[PDB]
């Protein structure tokens, strides 16, 4: 009541909606339960109850009946949809925010997933692997012991062990490379 | 010429600013000019420029000449709404003079200042600035001075939010430092007082540019930056919708959105979290997303003071905050850093009203002389005065241990909390187990059997609960229900203190 | 010690300080010599940004008299940290041997006359003008140029006047520093 | 020139204002000057002068001629007493570009309306001016809007 | 209590005194009930108890006992004073 909320007449939607390689052109207005969406000139007509909060959103495109999973949503426009079984990556902008955004630069850093290092000073209690051993992601390989906790090391690469540097009763820093993947 | 011919040609150059090859040159960089910037921030057609026609008043160096004069003199000031909320913002043109600071360049900054403090609306800046203007000399210097006593007088009266979008020196470095969240642009955005060139020349110390005061630094070692985005484009998304969670002032509750996530639904997921072992170590972020509305959480400072985890969520649609250890990094003990990232956090949200949620599992306090020698005991006093001087609600829930005097530094019930819940896994004593008992029965025989008896007795939470402690020792699966009920009805509290010109906080 | 720079450790314990004086009701006296704020990356990686807010915040949001004099140098942003007239002071002095700018002669005659011959002529011509407390003092920064001798007797006449002084402020549940 | 040798040159003209000629003027129109008339308005001893080096800023038509600076920009202003008891003055120099209100000339007045507000004093002016003054432009209307 | 009061510590009084016309040179101090005034050289000194609302002021001056009248004062230094019957105007 102090402050008054006046809600932006937005008329219709503007988006650039980028898939794996190719960017397409959407407009959509809402209509109440409906959105008309025009996706490269052909009309599609999404009627849902738009509930937010559930794991599965129930849709109906067209008279044809959808199922889809919302996994994440990013700021940025990012967002993980399961359609059909299947995830698929789009990163949704706006008109002004595409657009302008062709003006940032395509930096891009190394992954550096096959380098294990300790996150946390102590000492070296177990190693799950040597050489050559199996890894998935997420697999445990090693642990380390100070103030007497077990923080646990684990991969973020599937593949096989190329070496082990630190063994069990070594003393490691913050930082220092514990095992390296191939 | 007519009037009208006049005023469409400074219309005309205050849009292009510097000039259209400055502006290309501002793109070749990477970067978003300062009127491009407000356009994606803020909704769209909701901007209105004020004072678009002032330029400066100098005349030494030849300042004064046609070709130094610019119309906007480096800033863009106006106000406009984000989701309908009125917001007052302005932005630095780096294009004008590198951005750098003039009399009539401050005096635009404080009366958004002065507007935003009358009607009661947050104020957003984005900074970016060569620093003083040194062909005005001391005129500058006045500048930086009215900025500073606005942003102090609008502190707890109107949230301050600064993001940086370029590099800033000299006087312009202090304005995040009182406002309340600062943000940077990944390898973009710097914030240091004297440059690489000066520190080469006082002492024989080499350092480049992203070293001496690039955001990397700032968001991971010193604690500078809340957070930095990876460019333009994506910073600005997310500060809308960071935006969305404050309050317009301090006069207004905790803003409510609409929410279709039921309050009233269990996670199950919650049981097993917590291991029995006490030397294994868990993801306390997997026990925040749960709770929260809809699994968001805006995560404060995710590489700086690992150890304690604050941010924002709602629950019920209501914007709380978010207050808890992190057990996986050293041991979830406290420390100098993680003192001073909590007591910030804790202290704006109880100056704007909005709740508090506390997830405890803390052992204690990181020994060693690196704190010591630090001051470990004058910093840990900040987290401790901030939580016990909160007239918000306070929902403290221990998942695990508080041991010693970390109890009460991590928002116990004997500091006018209003609920505190333990799971089946907590445990509430002075220390553990070993100390306690050897301690109490030092020089005796069968210390051992004793210890038995003790650990049988003490180690759970229940010796605290029966004291009043505790109120209840809840299933994990029911912690989200409990919360929001008590959220719902501890909303209009209200609570009296005696008088006092000021807080005097330990610093 | 350190050329009379600031740097983490001293604002912290002022700020401490002032603020107590300012709850409290006691006046302070700021005596300022002060040439900027220690370089280096000890500094910069301890968050010297952060913490140098503390000082400026705890003299901008005094409401007690306040009474500066400027014994030497105060030099760039450390002018206003030291609780300069712009930030609700009272009265602020300086002596003649006073010098107010962003910065001394040298970095702001480069600066300014970057790629340009005979710099050190301009220099020259820079320093008898500028290199004083009168550019300062001239546009309202600083209300009087007094000899050194006469500063007790100015601050007992301005303190035994600023006593009674109130003033108002915009409500707010507490202060948020920057800690 | 030593800095001690400048302020004290600054020091006698802020006394002289005008200059000696229109003082002398001053008198045989039967007027006193600004600085005459504090002091028999103030307890002896108990005035004390603020911003005596202030000069303005403007610069146009030949302003910016240092043959066309004065320090205290005709207004005297500080503070003292009368019979023990605390009150703010101001006094309007008409030697001084006919005591013509600038934006500098306004700025001063302004800082002792808010000392004054502030401790709670009386403020006490005498007033002589030829109006705005025309070389500065808008610059003095800003002046006389912050004053009322 | 909030405005302290200093009373101005004014050891001599410097004074021109104008008569019918001439004009004296006259100093005066305080030592309390008593005056001590020099008037052109002239050491006189002042005794009583100066009630300044009575229609009768009783002086002693330099052991001589006189009785005054004062009948009107201004601001701007002008007294009407009568003295041995006759009232004399001084400025
Ligand atoms: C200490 C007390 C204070 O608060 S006053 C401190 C003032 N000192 C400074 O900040 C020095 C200015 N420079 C720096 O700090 C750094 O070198 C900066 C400029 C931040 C590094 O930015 P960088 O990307 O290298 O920009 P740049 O040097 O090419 O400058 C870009 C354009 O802006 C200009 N500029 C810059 N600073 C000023 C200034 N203070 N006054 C006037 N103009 C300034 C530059 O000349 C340049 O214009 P151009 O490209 O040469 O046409
Ligand atoms: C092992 O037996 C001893 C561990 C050290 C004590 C720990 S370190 C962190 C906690 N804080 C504290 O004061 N003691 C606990
Ligand atoms: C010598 O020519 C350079 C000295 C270094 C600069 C000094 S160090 C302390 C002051 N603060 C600052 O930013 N610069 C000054």
């Amino acid at each position: 009541s102090r402050m008054p909320v006046i809600k932006p007449d937005i008329a219709n939607w503007e988006l650039s909606v980028k898939l794996h390689d190719k960017v397409h052109t959407v407009v959509a207005s809402n209509n109440g339960s409906v959105f008309s969406v025009e996706v490269d000139g052909s009309k599609l007509n999404v009627t849902s109850t738009w509930n937010l909060a559930s794991p599965l959103l129930s849709v109906s495109v067209d008279g044809t009946q959808r199922t889809v999973q919302c996994l994440s949503r990013e700021a940025g426009g990012n967002m993980s949809i399961q359609f059909l079984g299947t995830v698929y990556k789009v990163n949704i902008l706006t008109r002004l925010a595409a657009e302008l955004n062709k003006f940032m630069l395509e930096k891009v850093t190394e992954d550096t997933s096959s380098v294990l290092r300790s996150p946390m000073p102590g000492v070296v209690v177990a190693v799950s692997v040597k050489p050559g051993d199996a890894v998935a992601e997420g697999q445990e390989i090693c642990v380390i012991e100070a103030m007497k906790m077990q923080n646990s090391m684990t991969a973020g690469k599937t593949g096989t062990v190329k070496s082990v540097h630190c063994q069990a009763g070594d003393t490691v820093g913050e930082g220092d490379l514990l095992v390296e993947l191939e | 010429t007519s009037v009208n011919e006049r005023i469409e040609n400074k219309r005309r150059t205050a849009l292009l600013g510097g000039g259209q090859r400055r502006i290309d040159a501002q793109h070749k960089r990477g970067k978003l000019t300062a009127r491009e910037r407000i356009s994606l921030l803020l909704d769209p057609g909701s901007f209105v420029e004020s004072d678009m026609f002032v330029e400066h008043r100098c005349a030494d160096f030849g300042m004064a000449a046609d070709k130094n004069k610019f119309p906007g003199d480096s800033v863009v000031t106006g106000r406009g709404r984000i989701n309908g909320r009125l917001v007052y913002v302005f932005s630095q043109d780096f294009t004008v003079f590198g951005g750098s600071l003039s009399g009539a360049h401050a005096q635009k900054i404080c009366k958004i200042m002065d507007q935003a403090i009358t009607v009661g609306a947050p104020v957003i800046g984005l900074n970016d600035s060569g620093g003083a203007r040194i062909q005005e000399g001391v005129e500058s210097l006045a500048g930086y001075a009215d900025i500073f006593l606005r942003n102090v007088t609008a502190s707890g009266v109107i949230p301050q939010i600064s993001l940086i979008m370029g590099p800033c020196a000299g006087g312009a470095v202090y304005s995040p430092a009182l406002t309340d969240f600062t943000f940077m642009v990944k390898d973009t955005s710097y914030l240091f007082i004297t440059g690489p060139d000066v520190v080469k020349s006082v002492t024989n110390e080499d350092v480049t540019q992203e070293e001496l005061g690039g955001a990397k630094t700032h968001t991971t070692m010193s604690g500078v930056a809340h957070r930095a985005f990876e460019n333009d484009v994506d910073a600005l998304c997310n500060l809308r919708d960071f935006f969305n969670y404050l309050p317009l002032s301090s006069q207004d509750p905790a803003p409510v959105r609409e929410c279709h996530d039921p309050s009233d639904r269990l996670v199950p997921e919650l049981d097993t979290i917590v291991p029995l072992e006490s030397t294994k170590a868990y993801n306390m972020v997997d026990i925040i997303h749960s709770v929260v509305d809809e699994r968001e959480f805006f995560e404060i400072m995710p590489n700086y003071a690992k150890n304690i985890i604050v941010g924002f969520a709602r629950m019920n649609g209501r914007t709380v905050g978010i207050v808890g250890n992190q057990p996986k990094v050293a041991s979830g003990c406290l420390d100098i850093n993680s003192s001073v990232k909590g007591a910030r956090f804790v202290r704006f949200c109880d100056a704007f009203n909005i709740p508090l949620i506390t997830f405890v599992d803390v052992p204690g306090f990181l020994p060693g002389t690196a704190q010591e020698y630090g001051g470990i005991i004058r910093h840990g006093a900040k987290l401790l005065y901030a939580f016990a001087e909160a007239t918000v609600p306070k929902v403290t829930v221990i998942t695990r241990k508080a041991y010693g005097g970390a109890y009460d530094v991590m928002s116990s019930k004997h500091l006018c909390g209003d609920t505190n819940y333990a799971w089946p896994t907590a445990e509430i004593a002075v220390m553990g187990a070993k100390g306690a008992v050897e301690i109490i029965f030092k020089g005796h025989e069968n210390v051992e059997a004793a210890q038995a008896e003790y650990i049988e007795k003490f180690a759970n939470p229940f010796p605290a609960a029966v004291r009043g402690f505790v109120d209840d020792i809840i299933q994990p699966s029911s912690t989200r229900a409990r919360i929001c009920c008590d959220l719902d009805v501890l909303a209009s509290k209200k609570v009296q203190r005696p008088w006092r010109k000021h807080a005097n906080i330990p610093l």
